C-alpha cells in the first residue's frame, strides 16, 4: 500500500508478519532449547575475527549468534536484560517465549483474533502469579540450603565436578559477602583469572590477588606481613597545570634546577618513607604500597633502597576491595598522613606466571573483599567457566536476597498448570481458550528436560502429571531417570524472582509480540 | 611446461585416504535408507519433475559426482539393482563400511595387494558358508512367494497394499516362462508392461490378463467390445507407399492420371479382402492407416487401430499367441487373433483404452496402475519393478536365506572360527571383515531407534550358539527373532551379488593410488 | 555431508526439509482456502502474455500459479488428477493436506515419529471410508437430484441465477446423453461458444453447431430440412504420391489434361449429384454435405448449381456427432453410395457473427448429441464459465454413475469426526494420536466455509458439532446464516467417488509427504 508512497520501502501485513514473527522465534527456540537442564549441551561460537566460544548460557549466544529477525532482537534485549537481572533461565525464558507464541499461534490459526488471547493471558499469568507467590519456600540462609542451590544452578554449566569444586567457593564468598543487610557483588567479588595449570583448581583466594607486580628487581618478592599503602596519587613526575616557563643561566643551575624539579616528589615519598620509618621501625615487618596511577623510576629507586614494596596503575575499583580487605584508609594527600590510615596484611607474596606478573594479598582477620582467581588450562574455558561463575553469584544474591525459593526443574510448571487447568471460565470464556494454551505453554520446561535428557516426552508428562494426593507435591521430573522428583527433598531450588521476573517479562513480550501486524521499513539511504 | 599443462595429479595415502572419504560420504546419504522402518526420500531432478523413492539406486542414480571412486560407486549400484533390484537399498552401505575398516590397516602400513587377498579368500568363505544355510524351497507354492514376495516388499511403501501387490507380482511373473526353450524356459521382464493412469486407488490397480492400449478406435462404426475377436498384427502400414526406387511416371493420354489413381486404390482394396478372406476381426498396425481401407475395414465389420509402440505389439502378439505380420498377401491363419478372451475399448477419463483380456494361456500381460500420481505411482513400480525382480530370480534358484543380518553374524562368527585357524598377517584383515559385516543389522537398530551396541551385542552373543542360525532382529521392536518365525526370508544368490558385487569394488578401490585429470580429447 | 561430494549440490535435513513441506503445503493451501463454497471468490490470473482469468477452481490457478516449490508441483500434479477425476473438491484436497500435516507437524514437533502418525492415519482412513460406506445415500436417477447436485457444483462457479440458467441446460443435456448403459462425456457434448451478447443467454441446442460456414456465395445460408452427407474424404484436388508429371504436345492436348484431372473429382461430385437428386426429387428438401478435409473451388461450383451445402475441414470428432444426432452413416468411399447412408435433422442453418461463420444443425428425430452453446460478452468469461461447464458434467457422469449420493456442506465429515472420535484407542494407542489428530483436520471444510461465510469458526462448528440425537442428523451449515441444516432435505449434494477418491489420493499423499527427511537438489549444471 505504502509502497505507493515508497517503492523501496518494505511492508508485511496482518497475516503476513505475524507468520514470519512466530516463525522467526519457533527457530530461534528450536537452536537454544539443547541447552537448559544440566544434560544440555553448551555451544562453541567462532567469530569472523577468529575468536571461540564454548558457551551455554543463551543471551551469549542470542548477543553473539548473528541473526537480523528484527523480533529475535527484541527477543535478545529482554534476555539481556534477564542477564542483567538474574543470568541463568534466559535459556528457559526464550524457551517460554515462543513456545508460547506457537500455542498462541495455533488458536489464531483457528481465525481466532488475538486480543482475545491476551486477555486470557493476563488473567492466566494474574493466576499463576498468586499461586507463584503463596508457593515459594521461606528458607533461612543456611549454608546448604544455598550450597544446593548454587549446585543446582551451577551444573547447569560445567561438570558435575567442577560446579562442586566450585560450589563451595561461591557461598563462603557469600558468607563472607553480606554486611547482613546489602550486597552489591562488585568490589567483594574480583573474578581473575589465570591460564595457569588446570581448570579445576580456580579458587577462591582468602585474600586479594593483583593483575601486575613490582617494576624493581630489587623489590622484595614475598613478606610476611604486610603493611598496606592505598593510594592514587601519581608518583611519576609530574610539571603544573600552568605555562611556567623557565630559564637558567648557568649549566650549575641547570643541576641545581635539575635538583628542585625533583623536590616535590622528593618530598612526596619522603612523606612515607618517614612514615613507613615512623611504622615499621621493625626490621621484621613489610611496607607494601598501592597507586591508581604510575610511579616515577627515581621514586622507584628511592622506595628500593629501602625496599619498600609499592604498586602503580591499579583500575579504580581495586582499592575499594583494598579497603575492604586491609581496612587501609585509601588517601590522597600524604602530608595528612597518619599510621591508622594505613591497612594491614598477615602475608604477601606475588605470583609470576608467563610474562605477566600477579601478586598477592593473604591473611586478613576479618576479610570483607575476596577475589575468585580463576585458574586456566584454556583461554576460553577460563571466559566459559566465568560465565558460569556470574551466574552462580547472581543466583545466590537473589537466593540470599529472597528470605523465600523456588524449588526448580520446573516442577512448577506443572503445578502452574494443574492450577491454571484448575480455571473454570470464571473467564469470559473465550479467554479460557488463551488460559488453556497458556497453562499449555508452561509445560514445556520439562518436556525439553525430558528431550534434551532424550526420554519420550508424552509419557513422562502425564506420568508426572499425578499430583498425588491431598499432598499433591511440587513434583520434579528427575534428570537422569525421566521420574518423579521432590525438588525440594533433592534440593533443586530455584530463585523466586527469577520464577517472577521471567513469567512477567515474557507476559509482556507475549502480548505486544502478537500485537503487531506489519514490519516497516522505509528509511533513507 | 611438461607434462599435460593444467592436468593435476595426487598420489599415496592422501589419494587412498581421499576414496575412503569419498566412500565413507557415499554409504552414510544413503545408511538411513534400508530397513521395514526405512525413510522414503525425494529429490530434484535437473527438468523439474519430483522423484520420491526409497531404492537407494535411483536415488544414486539422480547423483552427480566429480570424485571419481565416487562415480565408481554410482555404478556399482545401478549394476546390482539391475541385477537383483533390491538390495541395493543395502549394498553400496555394507561396501563403504568395509572399504571404512580397510583403510584401518593402511596405516599399518600394510600394504593393500595382501589386505586384497584376504578378500579373495574372505569371499569364499561366505559363498560356501552361505549355501550351507541356504534353504531351498518349492516354488508351486504361491503363499511361501507371498511371503518372500512381502518380505522382499516390507521395505517399501507398497508396504500397506502388500496383500495386492504379492498377488499383483505373483500372478504376473507365473504367467511368463516362454517354453520355446525345452524344460529351460525363460521369463522376461520386458513383456510384463506396467502401465500408470491418474485416479482411482491401489486396490483399484490390479493384474489384467492381457494387454491394454492407449489409443481410440479410428473409427466410430468398429465395435469397443466383442466377445472373441480376431486380430491381424499388421507391422506394414495399411496404405499406399512410395515406389522406394524414385520411379516417376510420364502419361500420353487423358485417362491414366485418373486410372492410375484408381490402381492404388484397387491396390488398397487387394489387400483389404485378402485380410477378410481369414475371417479376422481386427486390424492392427504399428504404422498409420488408410482410411480408404478403414472404409472398407468398416464394411468389413473389422476393427483396427494404428500407429503403436513395436514393443507393444508384440506384447500383443505374445498376448493372444499370434504372430505378427508385415505381409497381407502372406497372411497364415496361424496367426489369427484366437486366445483373445475379450475386446474392449474403455474410457478412464478423458482417454480411451484398449482392453484385451481373458487370454486363453497368456505369456505376456501388462499391469494397470491405478494410485495417487504417478509420481507416487513411479514408486510404486520401482516397488514392483524389484517386486517382480526376486521372484524371478526365485524361479532361477529355490534357495533361500535370512537376511536382516542373521545371516551377517552367522557368516562373522564361521570367519571368526576360520580367523583363529587362519594364523598369519592376514588374520587382522580377515577379522576386519567379519566385523565390517556386522553394521548392516547396526544400521536397522538405528533405523529401528534402539539401543545398537546392547542389542547387537546380545545378537552376536546369541549367534555365538551353533544351536542357532536364523536368529535376526524384528525390524520394528527393534529385538533379538529368529527368523523362522518372523518370516523375513531371502533368496540366496540376492545376498550372493550382495557379498560378490561388495568385495570387488573395495579391491578395484584398494589398488588406486595416484589421480591424473584433464584428458581433453 | 554430501557438500562433500558435490559444492554446488543442495540437499536438506530431517527436521529441516520437513519444517518445508509442511510450510509449503500450509503456505499454498492459505492461498486457496479463499476459494471453495458459493460465497467463495473466483481469482483473476494474469499472463506473463498478458491473457487473463476469472476461475474459482483451483486446478487452474494451481497449474496456472507458478510456484517452484517441489511439494506444491507434486501437490499440482496429484491434483491434476483429481480434476482429470472429478474437477472440484480438489479444492478440499489441498486443504485437507495441508491442514492435516498442521495437526501432524503438531504431534511431530512433540517428538512424536511420523511412521506412527502415518499409521494413525492409515487406520484412520480404513474406519472413515468404511463409516463412508455405509452413509452414502442411494438415490436413483431423478432430474431434481441431478439438478440439484449439478445447482450444488454450479454454485461453487458461478452466479446463483447464471447456475440456474446452466442448471437447466446441462441436465437436459444429460438426460438426452445415456444409452441406458455407457456415457462418455465427449462426443454427446459439444462445448460451443460465440462471443456475444450476454452470459445467460448461452443455452444449449437441441442440435449440434459448427464452428464454420460456407466458402461460396450461392451457398443457401438456411436448410429448411435437412439431407445430411457426412464425409471425410477430400473433395478438394490432390496428386498421386508418385512422381507422374507429364507431358504434352498440344496445348489442345493440354486442355483436355486440365479436363482429366478434374474429372475424377468430377465423377464423385456426380455420384452425390444424383443420389440427391435421386434422393432430393422433390424441390422443398435439402441436403448438405461434410468433410473433415477441405473441398475444391470447382466442386464448390458443382453442388452451387445443384445448391448442395457443402463444409470442409471439420474435427475428427465431429463427425461422430453427426452420426449420434442426425444417424448420417459416415462414409469414406462414396462409390458405395446408398440414401440410406444420409442422416436427417429438421433444420440447418448458419449464424454469422461478427466475421466468424457458425453452421446450425438442429431437430435431430432421436439426438444423442448436442452442443452447449456458449453465447458470450467476454472472452476470459467464455473459459471461466467453460471450466465450470466441464466441472459439471463430468459430475453428472460421476452422479449417474454412483447409485448413491452424498450431502454436501461437509455434513459427511463431522458424521466421520464423531465417528472417528469415537474410537477409542482400538489402536495400538501411540497411534490414536494420529487419529486423534488426523479427524482434527477432517472438519477444515466447513470451517473455512464459515471463514468464507464470515462466521466465527469455533462456535459455528461447536453448534454445528451436534449429532442431534438417536437421529444425530446429517447436518450441512447454514450457507447464509451459518447454522445447523439438514442437506438431505435442503437438497446440497455430491458424489460418493468423489468423498471416496479425495481422501484415498490425500492419505497417499501425506503419509510419503511426512515420510521424507530431507530434499536434494545435486543435478547436472
Amino acid at each position: 500500500a505504502v509502497k505507493t508512497l515508497n517503492p523501496k520501502a518494505e511492508v508485511a501485513r496482518a497475516q503476513a508478519a505475524l507468520a514470519v514473527n512466530i516463525s522467526a522465534a519457533r527457530g530461534l527456540q528450536d537452536v537454544l532449547r539443547t541447552n537448559l537442564g544440566p544434560k544440555g549441551t553448551m555451544k562453541m561460537l567462532v567469530s569472523g575475527a577468529g575468536d571461540i566460544k564454548l558457551t551455554k548460557d543463551g543471551n551469549v549466544l542470542l548477543h553473539e549468534m548473528q541473526i537480523q529477525h528484527p523480533t529475535a532482537s527484541l527477543i535478545a534485549k529482554v534476555a539481556t536484560a534477564q542477564d542483567d537481572i538474574t543470568g541463568d533461565g534466559t535459556t528457559s525464558n526464550v524457551l517460554i517465549i515462543g513456545e508460547l507464541l506457537k500455542q498462541a499461534d495455533l488458536y489464531i490459526s483457528e481465525g481466532l483474533h488475538p486480543r482475545i488471547i491476551t486477555e486470557g493471558f493476563e488473567a492466566a499469568k494474574e493466576k499463576a502469579l498468586q499461586f507463584l507467590e503463596e508457593v515459594k519456600v521461606s528458607r533461612e540462609m543456611d549454608r546448604e540450603t544455598l550450597i544446593d542451590v548454587a549446585r543446582t544452578s551451577l551444573r547447569t554449566k560445567v561438570h558435575a565436578e567442577l560446579a562442586d569444586v566450585l560450589t563451595e567457593a561461591v557461598v563462603d564468598s557469600i558468607l563472607a559477602i553480606k554486611k547482613q543487610d546489602e550486597p552489591i557483588d562488585l568490589f567483594m567479588i574480583e573474578i581473575m583469572e589465570m591460564k595457569h595449570k588446570s581448570e579445576t583448581d580456580t579458587s577462591l583466594i582468602r585474600g586479594l590477588v593483583l593483575d601486575h607486580g613490582a617494576r624493581h628487581p630489587d623489590m622484595k618478592k614475598r613478606v610476611e606481613d604486610a603493611y598496606i599503602l592505598t593510594c592514587n596519587v601519581s608518583l611519576e613526575y609530574e610539571k603544573t597545570e600552568v605555562n611556567s616557563g623557565f630559564f637558567y643561566k648557568s649549566a650549575e643551575e641547570r643541576e641545581k634546577l635539575v635538583k628542585a624539579e625533583r623536590k616535590f616528589i622528593e618530598d612526596r615519598v619522603k612523606k612515607i618513607i618517614e612514615l613507613k620509618r615512623k611504622v615499621c621501625g621493625d626490621s621484621d615487618k613489610g611496607f607494601v604500597v598501592i597507586n591508581q596511577k604510575g610511579i616515577d623510576p627515581f621514586s622507584l629507586d628511592a622506595l628500593s633502597k629501602e625496599g619498600i614494596v609499592a604498586l602503580r596503575r591499579a583500575k579504580r575499583r581495586n582499592m575499594e576491595r583494598l579497603t575492604l580487605a586491609c581496612g587501609g584508609v585509601a588517601l590522597n594527600s600524604f602530608d595528612d598522613l597518619s599510621p591508622d590510615c594505613l591497612g594491614h596484611a598477615g602475608l604477601v607474596y606475588e605470583y609470576t606466571l608467563g610474562e605477566e606478573k600477579f601478586t598477592f594479598i593473604e591473611k586478613c582477620n576479618n576479610p570483607r573483599s575476596v577475589t575468585l582467581l580463576i585458574k586456566g588450562p584454556n583461554k576460553h574455558t577460563l571466559t566459559q567457566i566465568k560465565d558460569a561463575v556470574r551466574d552462580g553469584l547472581r543466583a545466590v544474591k537473589n537466593a540470599i536476597d529472597d528470605g523465600c525459593v523456588v524449588p526448580g526443574a520446573g516442577a512448577v510448571e506443572v503445578a502452574m498448570a494443574e492450577a491454571l487447568i484448575k480455571h473454570k471460565p470464571s473467564v469470559k470464556g473465550r479467554a479460557q481458550l488463551g488460559v488453556q494454551a497458556f497453562a499449555d505453554a508452561l509445560l514445556i520446561i520439562p518436556k525439553v528436560l525430558a528431550q534434551n535428557s532424550g526420554f519420550d516426552l508424552q509419557e513422562t508428562l502425564v506420568k508426572i502429571q499425578a499430583e498425588h494426593s491431598e499432598s499433591g507435591q511440587l513434583v520434579g521430573v528427575d534428570l537422569n531417570t525421566g521420574e518423579p522428583m521432590v525438588a525440594a527433598e533433592v534440593g533443586v531450588w530455584d530463585n523466586y524472582c527469577v520464577k517472577k521476573q521471567l513469567l512477567h517479562s515474557c507476559t509482556v513480550i507475549a502480548t505486544n509480540i502478537l500485537l503487531v501486524d506489519e514490519i516497516m521499513r522505509a528509511g533513507m539511504s | 611446461l611438461v607434462l599435460s599443462q593444467n592436468t593435476k595429479r595426487e598420489s599415496g595415502r592422501k589419494v587412498q585416504s581421499g576414496n575412503i572419504n569419498a566412500a565413507k560420504t557415499i554409504a552414510d546419504i544413503i545408511r538411513t535408507c534400508l530397513g521395514p522402518k526405512s525413510m522414503m526420500k525425494m529429490l530434484l531432478d535437473p527438468m523439474g519433475g519430483i522423484v520420491m523413492t526409497n531404492d537407494g539406486n535411483a536415488i544414486l542414480r539422480e547423483i552427480q559426482v566429480q570424485h571419481p571412486a565416487a562415480k565408481s560407486m554410482i555404478e556399482i549400484s545401478r549394476t546390482q539393482d539391475e541385477e537383483v533390484g533390491d538390495g541395493t537399498t543395502s549394498v553400496i552401505i555394507l561396501a563403504g563400511e568395509m572399504l571404512s575398516v580397510a583403510e584401518h590397516f593402511l596405516e599399518q602400513q600394510m600394504h593393500p595387494t595382501v589386505v586384497i587377498s584376504a578378500y579373495r579368500k574372505a569371499l569364499d568363505d561366505m559363498i560356501s558358508t552361505l549355501k550351507k544355510i541356504s534353504i531351498p524351497v518349492d516354488i508351486s507354492d504361491s503363499d511361501m512367494m507371498l511371503n518372500i514376495i512381502n518380505s522382499s516388499i516390507t521395505t517399501k511403501a507398497i508396504s500397506r497394499w502388500s496383500s495386492l501387490a504379492c498377488n499383483i507380482a505373483l500372478d504376473a511373473v507365473k504367467m511368463v516362462q516362454f517354453e520355446e526353450n525345452g524344460r529351460k524356459e525363460i521369463d522376461i521382464k520386458k513383456y510384463a508392461r506396467v502401465e500408470k493412469i491418474p485416479g482411482g486407488i491401489i486396490e483399484d490397480s490390479c493384474v489384467l490378463r492381457g494387454v491394454m492400449i492407449n489409443k481410440d478406435v479410428t473409427h466410430p462404426r468398429m465395435r469397443r467390445y466383442i466377445k472373441n475377436p480376431r486380430i491381424v498384427l499388421l507391422d506394414s502400414s495399411l496404405e499406399y507407399k512410395k515406389g522406394e526406387s524414385q520411379t516417376d511416371i510420364e502419361i500420353t493420354r487423358e485417362e491414366d492420371f485418373t486410372r492410375i489413381l484408381q490402381m492404388e486404390e484397387e491396390y488398397i482394396q487387394q489387400l483389404c479382402e485378402d485380410i477378410i478372406q481369414l475371417k479376422p476381426d481386427v486390424v492392427i498396425t504399428e504404422k498409420g492407416i488408410s482410411d480408404l481401407a478403414q472404409h472398407y475395414l468398416m464394411r468389413a465389420n473389422i476393427t483396427a487401430i494404428r500407429r503403436v509402440r513395436k514393443t507393444d505389439n508384440n506384447r500383443i502378439a505374445r498376448a493372444c499367441g499370434a504372430r505378427i505380420v508385415s505381409r497381407p498377401e502372406e497372411l497364415r491363419e496361424d496367426d489369427v487373433g484366437t486366445g483373445a478372451g475379450l475386446l474392449e475399448i474403455k474410457k478412464i477419463g478423458d482417454e480411451y483404452f484398449t482392453f484385451i483380456t481373458d487370454c486363453k494361456d497368456p505369456k505376456a500381460c501388462t499391469i494397470l496402475l491405478r494410485g495417487a500420481s504417478k509420481e507416487i505411482l513411479s514408486e510404486v513400480e520401482r516397488n514392483l519393478q524389484d517386486a517382480m525382480q526376486v521372484c524371478r530370480n526365485v524361479l532361477l534358484d529355490p534357495q533361500l536365506v535370512p537376511g536382516g543380518g542373521a545371516s551377517e553374524m552367522a557368516v562373522a562368527h564361521a570367519l571368526t572360527e576360520k580367523s583363529k585357524a587362519m594364523t598369519g598377517v592376514e588374520q587382522w584383515p580377515y577379522r576386519a571383515v567379519a566385523q565390517a559385516l556386522e553394521v548392516i543389522p547396526r544400521t536397522l537398530i538405528q533405523n529401528c531407534g534402539a539401543s545398537t551396541i546392547r542389542l547387537l551385542t546380545s545378537l552376536r552373543a546369541k549367534h555365538t550358539q551353533e544351536n542357532c542360525e536364523t536368529w535376526g532382529v524384528n525390524g520394528e521392536t527393534g529385538t533379538l527373532v529368529d527368523m523362522k518365525e518372523l518370516g523375513i526370508w531371502e533368496p540366496l544368490a540376492v545376498k550372493l551379488q550382495t557379498y560378490k558385487t561388495a568385495v570387488e569394488t573395495a579391491v578395484l578401490l584398494l589398488r588406486i593410488d595416484d589421480i591424473v585429470s584433464g584428458h581433453k580429447k
